[PDB]
RNA sequence: UAAAGUUGCUGCAGUUAAAAAGCUCGUAGUUGGAUCUCUCUCGGCCGAAGCGUUUACUUUGAAAAAA
């Protein structure tokens, strides 16, 4: 039922689709999950031998998702075992346009979907429960930038052990750097 | 200091204050050379041997030589971690 | 400091760093839509919109819960003011310090005062007119000025 | 000084400064929820109103503008959030 | 009003390492800033900074090694050719055999001796020794 | 202190500290001493930090000690609060007193005859012997005090925060003072209380001398 | 002409030595905050064809008399 953006859905892709059947036809969010819907998946490892999986949502239905997705990923867990589970909004990113380039596209690019947005957005969806309430690039004296981030209080015993899964999956997506942290100041 | 052929040419290597990394000047005369003793660590005596901070006078007349001799001996465990 | 005073003040608002929409508001966007659409047609400036929607409803902003500033909001359904409304408040003030000055010729300060706001009224006005937001053919002048108030 | 760290300020140093003067800045305000003897809706109230708030279920102004907080009057409740 | 912001941020860098302070707060910071300091840092003149993200326009907080005896922006950003730069550098450089002046050009952001190995004229930004 | 169990403050010290009321402060505070108070009662005093206080004090001593030659310290004291405190300072451990009067050019006058040219420079208030801590920036002479919470800390390498105001309080800082340089070098140990008291050290004005007797 | 950093773009000066308009608006001028990483033809890497948003740069390559 999962829409796919290659063609050609994939054996983890299609298990993760029979999963959400199952949540479907049988669970305690039937009547919600009907109109969502996911465009991709994918497994990584976040670290030793700990694997993570990410789903890709549809941008409209990131909401509608998020506002079950405390729900869904205790029964995605408890579903496969110890791999950890994100929901991150299928967002494009179009190319910073060039004197040398063709007729890509009349009109300009939204600034929704340029990288830095897109990477930002990643980072905010990443971490759905908790919200982001700072963030800090240091910059080594090699010159590679390291991102920290700061999360709630109120949702630290709860989701820090979700992280080095955070930052493992952002360095498979974007490729940068990032720490999390919970500052005591509110 | 160092020429092309790799010999060392500076008449001398002067000071650099501990705490600003400035060269201390031949005649500054506010300059200080502080020596704290350090102690063992069961007995609580001299051990012979010390530490050594030198504050250029520039610090000294503005008053922050108290917090940078209080700040290299924190960062060197000679005064206790708060 | 301020454009015609020799004043350099701080007062300002200071946003928190949360773009999101309070846990507290359960209203949704369509509804604070609808507020504003309400409180647009009683006769009330986007300034004055967003007081009594922060003030009594409880929004910390609009943009943040609907995606859009209330001025996008009301000119989208269509609802807005002819002319800005910084600029309407300008040409009131206007109004009013020409109407004082006609019984009051002696107060000197009184016309400084008028100087400095349609320099300012000028000022803005340009501005709008470069953004297309005003006709390119819109013209400020005193026998006329009550006439947009 | 000459030594303070300004990436770890502390709490108290940061509740002290202005709001727009803070490493990152934040508002002085807040929302509350104010309760009163003739309701029982929410009424969120911002802490700096401008505007005279009236509770729908009486004759009772919830509180009035000044030139800075709101005054609440006396017989209401109100929690803070955030 | 505040133009250039890179001036004030050499400027407040220049003053906090003539008060002899350890950090230094530039605000608002921009590309321009941050690569200007990556290129001082490269250089071992200033050491680790962090850019503090506020959702308007960052500031960073530059940790300061009593390296810095001055930096400063050209105003305004004269284009610099390869072959005028040896004259900036007597202008500008205590010597030949320290200091940098810092260019923008189409290769990036750089100093003189990076773009003469590129072989890149641009527009000067600063200098720093 | 090195966060050494042997070198912690007992409960003895901070029994002295309190009955002479070391930890009490004055109304104004310096702004270089602000790291070293508490906080400021509500009749305006600051109270002083006696952590702060020991690890300066620790911190002087070892300075002290590694000044090779004792005599080549020296202390001063202006004020009569200090000065006989001073004597029995140098008495007790070798230093150099100069009590009463600092004549001028002391330090940077050779052709003179109490010339002397200390290593260490130790004083009991640097508001009242600034003219000693102004010499010491003309011969390289490192300085430890016994600052107040309004005490300036302009030449001041190392300073232990303290009231310098009360007789009691100054006896004990310099007794103290005493003590852990002597426990540091080796002479008298810290397993024992020190055979000599603290009142040895108190300044006692002609009221007090005329009614003791 | 240099000396003249006594015409100062580099690079002067304007509290008291010569000097900031009595003051404030204001058009031209000058300057201006953050922010974007079967489109195409002979053989499954080639000339053509380019509105990439014109530019300013920068670096090339021609054309710029001799003396």
């Amino acid at each position: 039922i999962v829409k796919p953006n290659g063609e050609k859905p994939d054996e983890f892709e299609s298990g993760i689709s029979q999963a959400l059947l199952e949540l479907e036809m049988n669970s305690d969010l039937k009547a919600q999950l009907r109109e969502l819907n996911i465009t991709a998946a994918k497994e990584i490892e976040v670290g030793g031998g700990r694997k993570a999986i990410i789903i890709f949502v549809p941008v409209p239905q990131l909401k509608s998702f998020q506002k079950i997705q405390v729900r869904l990923v205790r029964e995605l867990e408890k579903k496969f075992s110890g791999k950890h589970v994100v929901f991150i909004a299928q967002r494009r990113i179009l190319p910073k346009p060039t004197r040398k380039s063709r007729t890509k596209n009349k009109q300009k690019r939204p600034r929704s979907r340029t990288l830095t947005a897109v990477h930002d957005a990643i980072l905010e969806d990443l971490v759905f429960p908790s919200e982001i309430v700072g963030k800090r690039i240091r910059v080594k004296l090699d010159g590679s930038r390291l991102i920290k981030v700061h999360l709630d209080k109120a949702q630290q015993n709860n989701v820090e052990h979700k992280v080095e899964t955070f930052s493992g999956v952002y360095k498979k997506l974007t490729g940068k750097d990032v720490n999390f942290e919970f500052p005591e100041f509110q | 200091m160092q020429n092309d052929a790799g010999e060392f040419v500076d008449l001398y290597v002067p000071r650099k204050c501990s705490a600003s990394n400035r060269i201390i000047g031949a005649k500054d005369h506010a300059s200080i050379q502080m020596n704290v003793a350090e102690v063992d660590k069961v007995t609580g005596r001299f051990n012979g041997q010390f530490k050594t901070y030198a504050i250029c006078g520039a610090i000294r007349r503005m008053g922050e030589s108290d917090d940078s001799i209080l700040r290299l001996a924190k960062a060197d465990g000679i005064v206790s971690k708060n | 400091g301020r454009m015609h005073a020799p004043g350099k003040g701080l007062s300002q608002s200071a946003l928190p760093y949360r773009r999101s929409v309070p846990t507290w508001l359960k209203l949704t966007s369509d509804d604070v839509k609808e507020q504003i659409y309400k409180l647009a047609k009683k006769g009330l400036t986007p300034s004055q919109i967003g007081v009594i929607l922060r003030d009594s409803h409880g929004v910390a902003q609009v943009r943040f819960v609907t995606g859009n500033k209330i001025l996008r909001i009301l000119k989208s359904k269509g609802l807005a003011p002819d002319l800005p409304e910084d600029l309407y408040h300008l040409i009131k003030k206007a109004v009013a310090v020409r109407k004082h000055l006609e019984r009051n010729r002696k107060d000197k300060d009184a016309k400084f005062r008028l100087i400095l706001i349609e320099s300012r009224i000028h000022r803005l006005a340009r501005y709008y007119k470069t953004k297309r937001v005003l006709p390119p053919n819109w013209k400020y002048e005193s026998s006329t000025a009550s006439a947009l108030v | 000084p000459l030594a303070k760290d300004l990436l770890h300020p502390s709490p108290e140093e940061e509740k002290r400064k202005h709001k727009k003067k803070r490493l990152v800045q934040s508002p002085n305000s807040y929302f509350m929820d104010v309760k009163c003897p003739g309701c029982y809706k929410i009424t969120t109230v911002f802490s700096h109103a401008q505007t005279v708030v009236l509770c729908v279920g009486c004759s009772t102004v919830l509180c009035q503008p000044t030139g800075g907080k709101a005054r609440l009057t006396e017989g209401c409740s109100f929690r803070r959030k955030q | 009003v505040r133009m250039n912001v890179l001036a004030d941020a050499l400027k407040s860098i220049n003053n906090a390492e003539k008060r002899g302070k350890r950090q230094v707060l530039i605000r608002p910071c921009s590309k321009v800033i941050v690569r200007f300091l990556t290129v001082m840092m490269k250089h071992g003149y200033i050491g680790e900074f962090e850019i503090i993200d506020d959702h308007r326009a960052g500031k960073i907080v530059v940790n300061l090694t009593g390296r810095l005896n001055k930096c400063g922006v050209i105003s305004p950003r004269f284009d610099v050719q390869l072959k005028d730069l040896e004259k900036w550098q007597n202008n500008l450089l205590p010597s030949r055999q320290f200091g940098f002046i810092v260019l923008t050009t189409s290769a990036g952001i750089m100093d003189h001796e990076e773009a003469r190995r590129k072989h890149t004229g641009g527009k000067i930004l600063g200098f720093f020794f | 202190s090195g966060a050494l169990d042997v070198l912690q403050m007992k409960e003895e010290d901070v029994l002295k500290f309190l009955a002479a009321g070391t930890h009490l402060g004055g109304t104004n505070l310096d702004f270089q001493m602000e790291q070293y108070i508490y906080k400021r009662k509500s009749d305006g005093i600051y109270i002083i930090n006696l952590k702060r206080t020991w690890e300066k004090l620790l911190l002087a001593a070892r300075a002290i000690v590694a000044i090779e030659n004792p005599a080549d310290v020296s202390v001063i004291s202006s004020r009569n609060t200090g000065q006989r405190a001073v004597l029995k300072f140098a008495a007790a451990t070798g230093a150099t007193p100069i009590a009463g009067r600092f004549t001028p050019g002391t330090f940077t006058n050779q052709i003179q005859a109490a010339f002397r040219e200390p290593r260490l420079l130790v004083v009991t208030d640097p508001r009242a012997d600034h003219q000693p801590l102004t010499e010491a920036s003309y011969v390289n002479l490192p300085t430890i005090a016994l600052c107040n919470t309004d005490s300036p800390l302009r030449y001041v390498d190392i300073a232990i925060p303290c009231n310098n105001k009360g007789a009691h309080s100054v006896g004990l800082m310099w007794w103290m003072l005493a003590r852990e340089v002597l426990r540091m070098r080796g002479t008298i140990s810290r397993e024992h209380p020190w055979e000599v008291m603290p009142d040895l050290y108190f300044y006692r004005d002609p009221e007090e001398i005329e009614k003791e007797e």
